[PDB]
RNA sequence: AAUACUGCCAGCUGGGACUGAGGACUGCGACGUAAGUCAAGGAUGCUGGCAUAAUGGUUAUAUGCCGCCCGUCUUGAAACA
RNA sequence: AACUGGCGAUGCGGGAUGAACCGAACGUAGAGUUAAGGUGCCGGAAUACACGCUCAUCAGACACCACAAAAGGUGUUAGUUCAUCUAGACAGCCGGACGGUGGCCAUGGAAGUCGGAAUCCGCUAAGGAGUGUGUAACAACUCACCGGCCGAAUGAACUAG
RNA sequence: CAGUCAAGCGUUCAUAGCGACAUUGCUUUUUGAUUCUUCGAUGUCGGCUCUUCCUAUCAUACCGAAGCAGAAUUCGGUAAGCGUUGGAUUGUUCACCCACUAAUAGGGAACGUGAGCUGGGUUUAGACCGUCGUGAGACAGGUUAGUUUUACCCUACUGAU
């Protein structure tokens, strides 16, 4: 039986999708177990990684609807050598760390980010009335 | 189990062009042309669009399906034979004796010296079979460039030609020598 | 509502084959008021030809199927008895 | 040797063949009807019909009755059970795979990987007092692991046609 | 004669080469039981001759695998195509030398082969010794010599017309 293994090891690995809601998709094919061996000896800060034969784990993929259903999302990485991640770190703080060393071998707007300045959304994409009639204040103010 | 509808779904590019007569295919391919009897098979062959076409069996079997799946693959063995076509780059061992290799021609026949065959005053002479075709793998010591549009074009020919160093009479899985194969290529190469 | 199933009718119509054994009469019967009928102890009506080797026997021939010498012993003979 | 039944002493219908086996025993006959036994050809009588197995470089085709085993076989067929088992592994392919650490080191070497000795903290998504190789040692490669795809198969015990 | 299995051997290594204990089949070319046929009898030794069969193959042909540098091996497959000797002693069958080959495989044919050969042994009556018996006699004790017909018939076969 392997189905116990993936209950098993998909309770503990179906389990943290949303105790750990962050995505970071790590590109170790081939992988050196050696040096990602003493990864784990270096690993003592904040997380590990946590891959899967990710065709085996397809139906388990497709198993992992179940917390936060943006989960099932190592469907779209399961071809690329892929798997999983589990940090409360938000968009791109381990993708970085992985990958590097030792290795293998919504949201809106306001605040637009124009050369280094402070919009509130609300003055580049202005009424045009609030500045272009401004046009002639210190033309009224001159004359 | 009886499976209840087989068939293999190959990808048709547009450089080629076929034409089924109701079991038997007129391939034409960018380098050239092939065909096979394929009244041993019992299918609905099945053009879509000049870009996949099936076979069809209604309800296929266990055994049917072991050899129906490589079906498919020896069918892109000449996909890619009629297209862009193999070639291969063998080698030839000795140690002590060094053995003259040529293509010596008998009447277009392309034979192969094999001179001092480890002191053999016998002299091997190998024919070319045609379609794969053959040149000396030049700058490089003990290879030959072979090139044909089936994979047993050039790997018979490879295999029968890897048979004609069967060497005998000696201690031989200590005496090791002959006709080996370095490559596998493509007539086209990068295609 | 149909239908399967089964049983019943001492309901109704085609074809085959086989037979007339027996000889006044009884009897048994039924059916018709009776007369009389009948199928009720076994068959009685209408042709045509030959009138002879016709039919049939016979021999011989020929055909389809079957076919271990007698006599003897033994539990056991066609017996290499 | 103790029971029933035949031959003897008894023929006829089935077993190509058959003393003692399957039916059934014996007047002459004739009309209907069957056993035993069967219905490709001989061959009488259905290459009748229905559901499946099998393909045999040594099928098979039977009470009587005139024959193989142990041991097997990724042959086939189907199931039975167990563990991964779509949560994707698997297959296939895409990379490294430890800082402390050559742990204590036995150290002419041993740097993870001759060899004794305990087997560490961590680190990850990976790194092992190292998974081997490469090793004067090694470096480094490497492998667990973890990182890319696929949609489902994996592993074990079988079980008997 | 052939397996199955492996405790182990084989430096190590079960399986190159072997193999403890166990187990399954095969053969009549060996011996036991056996009395169907023969006592109104089917030429029983040995040899000679001569042919054929068989395979479980000696050599010769092709191949494969090893605990197969050459050389020299083992084990296996295909394999019966063709081949697989001469003399001393002993009636011998048997046996043993001595010598030769590529090699000097193994069995069947009414224990193939006497209207085919011989008759050396075997086995009347004659005779001798050693043993045993009163004796008539007995001795797988030894020894000696002591009567091999016929197809012109059928089949078979081969020539012949």
């Amino acid at each position: 039986g392997i189905r116990e293994k993936k209950a098993e090891y998909f309770a503990k690995l179906r389990e943290y999708l949303e105790e750990y809601k962050s995505l970071f998709v790590v590109g170790v094919d081939n992988v050196s177990s050696q040096q990602m061996h003493e990864v784990r000896k270096e690993l003592r800060g904040r997380a590990v990684v946590l891959m899967g034969k990710n065709t085996m784990v397809r139906r388990a993929i497709r198993g992992f609807l179940s917390d936060l259903p943006d989960f099932e999302k190592l469907l779209p990485f399961v071809k690329g050598n892929v798997g999983f991640v589990f940090t409360n770190e938000p968009l791109t703080e381990i993708k970085n760390v992985i990958v590097s060393n030792r290795v293998a071998a919504g949201l809106t707007v306001v605040q637009v980010y124009d050369n280094g300045q402070v919009f509130p959304x609300x003055x580049x994409x202005x009424x045009x009335x609030x500045x272009x009639x401004x046009x002639x204040x210190x033309x009224x103010x001159x004359x | 189990m009886k499976y209840i509808q087989t068939e293999q779904q190959i990808e048709v590019p547009e450089g080629v062009t076929v034409s089924i007569k109701s079991r038997i295919v007129k391939v034409v391919g960018p380098r050239g042309t092939l065909t096979k009897n394929l009244k041993h098979i019992d299918v609905t062959f099945t053009k879509v669009n000049n870009q996949l076409i099936k076979v069809a069996v209604h309800n296929g079997g266990r055994k049917h399906v072991a050899a129906l799946r490589t079906v498919k693959s020896l069918v892109d063995n000449m996909i890619t034979g009629v297209t862009k076509g193999y070639k291969y780059k063998m080698r030839y061992v000795y140690a002590h004796f060094p053995i003259n290799v040529n293509i010596v021609e008998k009447d277009g026949a392309k034979f192969i010296e094999v001179r001092n065959f480890l002191g053999d005053k016998k002299i091997r002479n190998v024919p070319v079979r045609d379609g794969v075709t053959i040149e000396f793998s030049t700058n490089v010591k003990d290879e030959i460039v072979l090139s044909g549009n089936s994979v047993e074009d050039v790997s018979q020919n490879a295999a029968d030609l890897q048979q004609i160093c069967r060497v005998r009479n000696k201690d031989i899985r200590k005496f090791l020598d002959g006709i080996y194969v370095s490559h596998k290529g493509f007539i086209t190469e990068d295609l």
